[PDB]
RNA sequence: CGAAAAUUUAACGGAUCUAAAUAAUAUACCGAAACCUUGUCCAUAUGUAACAUUAGUAAUAAUAUUAAUGUUAUUUGAUGGGGUAGCAGAACGUUGAGUGAAUCUUAGAUUUUUUUUUUAUAACUAAAUAUAGAUGAUAACUCAAGUGAGAAUGGU
RNA sequence: GUAUGUCAAAAGGGAAACAGCCCAGAACAAGAGUUAAGGUUCCAAAAUUAUUAUUAAGUGAAAUAAAGAAAGUUUUUAUA
RNA sequence: AUAAGCAGCUCAAGCAAUAAGAAAGCGAGAGCGUACCUUUUGCAUAAUGGGUCACCAAGUUAAUUUUAGAUGCGAGCGAAU
């Protein structure tokens, strides 16, 4: 029991996650040689990722009832990948109970009124437990279709170097050789 | 679940990939640093009088 | 006995200078995780024991501090380290109703169920000092 | 008919992993139980008849693993899956030509 | 040699004749080890349910209470002391500390046999009135 | 035995008697083998029973 | 491609997948009330020791032992464990009756509740409310039944 | 009708949901325990695990629609 | 008062005692679970029966003929004198 024991405040705070759908993935593409030919997060691979993040999956004290979910702010969602012709032959479907009001869009043309930030919120939407965190966790997703976004501020940061940047390693691995000058 | 133990099963985490990779024929101590705030007791090396022996070189540079 | 490694011994004084340690005991295979002053109830009554009697637990899987962590193949060596508990007495649960029933069928079978627990204080864990060894 | 035995045609590449394995537990059976014998000089008639008439996991063809032979299908063959405890049956050989 | 064979599946959907050839094998439930002659009667016993069991040839039979013994995890405690119990069939047995090693047990009709302390000890030790601690000790 | 007074006694529904027939809505006649004709009327009756001997009363020497 | 049906995408469970498809392979992991381990319950055997009761046989003025029954522990580290129709065994509870001209009760019997503990269809501890000396209650053993109800378009 | 099993009278795991199918026979608890069928990106416990080919149709991915057509594509065997 | 529970079971935050000590109960949130009985090869079935609760309500007695166990007597038994 030792080991709960403690300050748990960090534990269950919201961290500001960030990635952008244009940058290749080398573990989350298919794709693997050679180096320049490596893709970005597929839309359901993308989305498979941030649902386990949204979840709190990723934590080693995750619990199903507890909403120990983080943020993931997505940017560059325009140039969503897609591999086949999904842009073009995918479709959405929806129904409010009325017959005949049976409404299909594609990809593309879901892509025009909302842009592609509303193609992954129904995809990390399906991959989310369907109960009463589900909106709660899905309103965590803040997506958007280029760079800007009001959360380059949030962005969880380690030495003044945002997570994903280009030197936001070296940051980290100088905070803990600090650390270690005590008994 | 239904029962006590099949929840324990599916609200399961394994434990850290460092305690996974036990030795085989013998015993041996590794370095852990756990992801985790350090408490108050853990005096730093700075606040140590200079004749406590405790005083000593990072446990990184001892590996 | 086998001597122990060369690396154990120059590392073990740290691992005992560090303010908290923890250890994994096993009793009868399974594990604990434990530090002295922490009160482990048994899921099983153990037979022959009254409460005050003092145990001497020898099967330590993983002794460990903050940083460091001693871990033993099949378990950690018996010199190294000296794990005791005292008994604190028996503990039981109330009473639960099982009731087997399938349908269509009026029979109901109740099965009553009321298990006693070896309740334990772990009041030693210490690593020993194997400058002689 | 209108009760619904959801059965597929074809086995997934987990069934046909076991089916191998399940196949060359039962040749290191038979391969124990004769060469256990032939140390002692002995013979059983049942040994001899599998290892003549019934070949092993490294000598099947991949569709005789996965068939079986049924006179009622177009090209007379059927997923082993479809055999009654095929998990606990022995079955490796079928008519000539099929 | 012998066979150890070890009912790996089970026979709950498999024709009658398949129970009565475990049966004679001694195979009762799942994962039981029996240990059989090395013998054509046993061997033809074994190809009929080939299909359930896991066959091993091994030097010598291994007893009821040794195949037990090999799935036994060691206790992980040793009972160092003891406290003073009452065994109802043997009498008041007295504190024994093994670490410093002595079962002894005293029964009787009296309580002074027990060796227990009674209200006769306790009106010696009120009554000892000069008993002192040395200096240097208090 | 205390027929019809719950499940776990053994006894309780329907008594030991089966489900809606015959020997459980009604009696069986004793001497009905469901039509088949008797024994004793397919071969008969055999002999007659003397009531005119006497009754003795046996003693042995031993 | 052939391949068209009437509430709705409509037999990938869904999200989604360019494999997270398909074919030929290899390994690790997950995985049931299965099995294992550590304990518990119940049933049925095998010996031994001890405790209690009942009834016998001995001993005792200067306690031992035999048999039955009940119970706990222990030996073989004993064996066994789904269940309808149905069969069988062992118990509890309810009502009245005998021992009973008995036992207990303002130092609280009895109080349809609440609470507490015990392998527990039951009883028990305590608490609160009221106040009975017997037309009150009651253990234990035995006797006899108008003796146990979520089910009958049941009856009041 | 016959042969075998299950259900009936059998819970539990798998087959999305499931009397009869694949596993496995529930006395009660504990265990990242060991396994069967079955599975391991997310819903959802476990591989986004390795090797070699094929498909570009979301074909297909846990209920094979047919004959048949065709400069779709790949391999093999001939052949210029 | 953003939610589709035969209202139970498994996990469980939090609230709850003016005070030393002492947490019954209610429970957000996560998962599992389609009443009961009857009758049927098979019923959550959209097959039968019940508005709820309390009470009444069903293998009993007699004679006769048997079996088992226990026990009295015993080539006699029982009954009655
Ligand atoms: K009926
Ligand atoms: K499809
Ligand atoms: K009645
Ligand atoms: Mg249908
Ligand atoms: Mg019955
Ligand atoms: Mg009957
Ligand atoms: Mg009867
Ligand atoms: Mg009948
Ligand atoms: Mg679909
Ligand atoms: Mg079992
Ligand atoms: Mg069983
Ligand atoms: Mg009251
Ligand atoms: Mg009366
Ligand atoms: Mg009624
Ligand atoms: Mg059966
Ligand atoms: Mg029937
Ligand atoms: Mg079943
Ligand atoms: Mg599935
Ligand atoms: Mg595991
Ligand atoms: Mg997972
Ligand atoms: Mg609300
Ligand atoms: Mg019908
Ligand atoms: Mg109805
Ligand atoms: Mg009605
Ligand atoms: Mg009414
Ligand atoms: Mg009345
Ligand atoms: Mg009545």
């Amino acid at each position: 029991m030792s080991q709960t024991v403690g300050a748990t405040r960090l534990a269950y705070s919201r961290v500001w996650h960030h990635i952008s759908a244009v940058t290749p993935h080398p573990t989350l593409s298919t794709i693997k040689a050679p180096s320049e030919a490596i893709t970005p997060p597929s839309l359901g691979r993308l989305a498979s990722r941030i649902a386990t993040i949204l979840m709190g999956k990723h934590k080693p004290i995750w619990d199903p009832s507890t909403d120990c979910g983080d943020y993931v702010v997505v940017t560059n969602c325009a140039g969503l990948y897609t591999t086949g012709h999904k842009k073009w032959r995918k479709t959405y479907y929806r129904h409010n109970t009325r017959p005949g009001s049976l409404q299909a869009i594609t990809m593309d043309a879901l892509m025009e009124k909302h842009g592609g930030a509303e193609v992954l919120r129904k995809a990390v939407s399906g991959m989310l437990p369907k109960n009463r965190l589900r909106d709660k966790r899905l309103a965590r997703l803040k997506a958007f279709e280029g760079d800007a976004h009001p959360y380059k501020e949030n962005l969880v940061r380690f030495g003044g170097k945002v997570v994903g940047a280009p030197g936001w390693e070296e940051a980290v691995k100088a905070i803990r050789e600090a650390d270690m000058e005590r008994l | 679940q239904s029962t006590a133990n099949r929840t324990k099963r599916m609200l399961n985490i394994p434990p850290h990939e460092s305690f996974l990779n036990v030795p085989v024929e013998g015993d041996r101590i590794i370095f852990n640093p756990p992801s985790s705030e350090a408490s108050v007791y853990h005096t730093p090396f700075k606040f140590l009088p200079r004749s406590d022996p405790r005083r000593r070189a990072n446990i990184y540079k001892l590996f | 006995q086998p001597p122990i490694s060369q690396q154990v011994k120059e590392l073990l004084p740290v691992l005992a200078a560090q303010p908290g340690h923890y250890t994994t005991i096993h009793i009868h295979g399974k594990p604990y995780l434990v530090t002295e002053g922490d009160t482990v109830k048994l899921p099983f009554k153990m037979p022959g024991v009254a409460p005050g009697d003092v145990l001497r637990l020898n099967r330590a899987s993983v002794i460990g501090s903050r940083d460091l962590t001693l871990q033993g193949a099949p378990y950690v060596d018996e010199r190294l380290f000296e794990c005791r508990a005292i008994v604190m007495g028996t503990e039981s649960e109330p009473m639960r109703v099982m009731i087997k029933k399938k349908r269509r069928c009026r029979k109901k079978k109740h099965v009553f169920s009321k298990h006693k627990y070896t309740v334990l204080r772990i009041n030693q864990l210490k690593i020993n000092d194997v400058s002689s060894l | 008919g209108g009760l619904l035995w959801k059965i597929p045609w074809r086995m997934s590449k987990f069934q046909k992993l076991r089916q191998r394995r399940r196949l060359r537990a039962v040749d290191n059976v038979v391969a124990t139980i004769e060469n256990a014998l032939a140390k002692k000089g002995e013979t059983v008639k049942a040994v001899e008849r599998w290892r003549a008439e019934m070949p092993t996991e490294a000598e099947m063809l991949p569709k005789d693993k996965y068939t079986i032979f049924d006179r009622k299908e177009k090209r007379y063959r059927k997923g082993i899956h479809k055999l009654p405890k095929w998990t606990r049956v022995s079955q490796r050989v079928n008519p000539p030509g099929y | 040699s012998f066979f150890r064979i070890t009912l790996h599946r089970s026979a709950i959907g498999l024709p009658k004749r398949t129970h009565g050839v475990l049966a004679a094998l001694g195979l009762r439930r799942r994962n039981q080890t029996v240990f059989h002659p090395v013998e054509p009667q046993f061997a033809g016993m074994l190809m009929k349910v080939k299909e359930l069991v896991r066959v091993e040839e091994v030097p010598h039979r291994l007893t009821k209470r040794e195949l037990k013994d090999e799935r036994k995890p060691d206790a992980g405690f040793v009972v160092e002391k003891q406290v003073r119990r009452f065994i109802p069939g043997v009498g008041v047995q007295d504190e024994v500390d093994f670490s410093k090693v002595g079962a002894v047990v005293r029964d009787g009709k009296r309580a002074g046999d027990l060796g227990v302390r009674t209200r006769s000890d306790w009106e010696v030790i009120g009554k000892m009135k000069s008993v002192l601690p040395k200096v240097k000790a208090l | 035995i205390r027929k019809g007074r719950g499940p776990s006694s053994g006894y309780g529904k329907t008594a030991g008697r089966g489900t809606k027939g015959q020997k459980a809505h009604g009696h069986v006649k004793p001497w009905f083998q469901g039509g088949q004709t008797p024994l004793i009327v397919s071969h008969g009756r055999k002999g007659f029973v003397n009531q005119f001997a006497a009754d003795m009363s046996e003693l042995n020497l031993e």
